[PDB]
């Protein structure tokens, strides 16, 4: 287990780390998109709380994203899927901040657990979609793969899309969007990327995640212990030992960090307008 | 931004509390 570094404590330390470090891993969760208008999973107004209400027939809200339940009955998921399908939201200040870090070559990687694709919209390139996305779908039985456009219609009509290859009378021959469900493997990209990154990372920043789900939650314990770790989150994570704890809205906290950093980071915050010559 | 969005509450040695922190709820 990783113990906290005693020589890294203050927000001033955090800023200096951000100035000097050149191989930063940023690990993000649903928190970074709530300001965009996308609720998280585990908060009072989150996805799981809403599921407990709108789908009370489930053993528990997690069953909606559980592979063993999905195989038993995929109808709930496809009634609900269109609600979490990537809409037309704009990236938050935090996405833009990560994009700038990448643009400046300081971002080793952004591991995101989100499926809202806001990282792409923000122009972050060195990203890993730890928990997949709606970009493709795959038959549960034969593994036939299709693009999202092939099943999009069925999703927005709340019907279970069928495999076109498998027998037309095969009940489990359905096209599951390649989002990672409980009991499923994460994409191979994740594992390869982590093997490359763990001995390279010189700073870890966790933003807007409860880190309650493995293997993503294992990242902080799987990198070298001396690597500094910063948390930016509404709630502390008692099961881990971060060096600096910045608690509150990530956009508020990132905004403050951007101003201390100056340069292009300060310019990222265009509202309100800063003093400048016309 | 929010009320006093630039100010934080410091719990030494390394915890900073900003607007939006869950500790303000209940
Ligand atoms: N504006 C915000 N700023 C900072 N932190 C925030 C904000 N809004 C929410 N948070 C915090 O972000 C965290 C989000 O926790 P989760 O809801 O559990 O989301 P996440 O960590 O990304 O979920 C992990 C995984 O669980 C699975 O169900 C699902 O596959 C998901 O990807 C919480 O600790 C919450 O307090
Ligand atoms: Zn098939």
């Amino acid at each position: 287990m990783r113990k906290k570094r005693k020589d890294i404590n203050t927000i001033e330390d955090a800023v200096k780390l951000l100035q000097e470090c050149k191989k930063i891993i940023v690990l993000t969760g649903a928190g970074v998109s709530v300001s965009c208008g996308i609720p998280d999973f585990r908060s009072r107004d989150g996805i799981y709380a809403r599921l407990a209400v709108d789908f009370p027939d489930l053993p528990d809200p997690q069953a909606m994203f559980d592979i063993e339940y999905f195989r038993k009955d995929p109808r709930p998921f496809f009634k609900f899927a269109k609600e979490i399908y990537p809409g037309q939201f704009q990236p938050s200040l935090c996405h833009k901040f990560i994009a700038l870090s990448d643009k400046e070559g300081k971002l080793l990687r952004n591991y995101t657990q989100n499926i809202d694709t806001l990282e792409q919209v923000a122009g972050i390139q060195r990203i890993i979609q730890c928990h997949g996305s709606f970009a493709t779908a795959s038959c549960l039985i034969c593994k036939y793969k299709v693009d999202c456009e092939a099943v999009r219609g069925d999703i927005f009509n709340q019907v279970v899309p069928r495999c076109p290859r498998c027998p037309a009378d095969e009940p489990l021959a359905i096209m599951k969007p390649e989002i990672v469900f409980f009991g499923e493997n994460l994409p191979e990209q994740f594992h390869r990327a982590m093997k490359y990154d763990k001995d390279e990372v010189d700073l870890l920043i966790v933003i807007g995640s409860s880190l309650k789900v493995r293997p993503v939650a294992l990242i902080p314990s799987s990198i070298p212990h001396e690597v500094p770790q910063i948390l930016i989150n509404r709630e502390p994570l008692p099961h881990l030992h971060f060096d600096v704890e910045l608690l509150g809205d990530c956009d508020v906290i990132i905004n403050e960090l951007c101003h201390r950093l100056g340069g292009e980071y300060a310019k990222l915050c265009c509202n309100p307008v800063k003093l400048s010559e016309i | 931004g929010p009320h006093m969005g630039s100010q934080y509450l410091f719990l030494p040695p390394n915890r900073y509390i900003f607007h939006g922190a869950e500790v303000y709820s209940d």
